[PDB]
């Protein structure tokens, strides 16, 4: 960069915080072990003449 | 709560606290307060601005290369406290931001 004669002010400015990145984190995982059923019952008595 | 301004909201709940159950001689309670803040950086910047109007003339400067100190070990001195400054300011006015799906991704052709 110009300016003035002679030695001029040796200035880093690299940010080290990482920046946005892949990391999104929140997602479902493991939802609780869960079958459903339909069931069935049929009615058995003695049943003679 | 009332000053929440002051606080760099990207470290949540700023403090740590430690209390002894001992006063300091002659009165019943005391405290000390330690405190880190990127408000410092200005007394960097002045040192850094007086080291820099000094240095552009080496007004007596003479008297540390007398001692055989190098006057480029001093030069890049003045670096590390500019980088310094930047660690700071790279904290300074910084934000909150989102978390999210956030990777860069290249167009669907050949390279």
């Amino acid at each position: 960069s110009p300016g003035t004669p002679g030695s001029r002010s040796r200035t880093p400015s690299l940010p080290t915080p990482p920046t946005r990145e892949p990391k999104k984190v929140a997602v479902v995982r493991t939802p609780p072990k869960s079958p459903s059923s339909a069931k069935s019952r049929l009615q058995t008595a003695p049943v003679p003449m | 709560n009332k000053n929440s301004s002051y606080f760099v909201e990207w470290i949540p709940n700023n403090v740590k606290t430690a209390v002894c159950d001992i006063p300091p001689r002659g009165l019943k309670m005391s405290a000390t307060f330690i405190g880190n803040s990127t408000a410092i950086q200005e007394l960097f910047k002045r040192i850094s601005e007086q080291f820099t109007a000094m240095f552009r003339r080496k007004a007596f400067l003479h008297w540390y290369t007398g001692e055989g100190m190098d006057e480029m070990e001093f030069t890049e001195a003045e670096s590390n406290m500019n980088d310094l400054v930047s660690e700071y300011q790279q904290y300074q006015d910084a934000t909150a931001d989102e978390q999210g799906e956030f990777e860069e991704e290249g167009e669907e052709d050949e390279a």
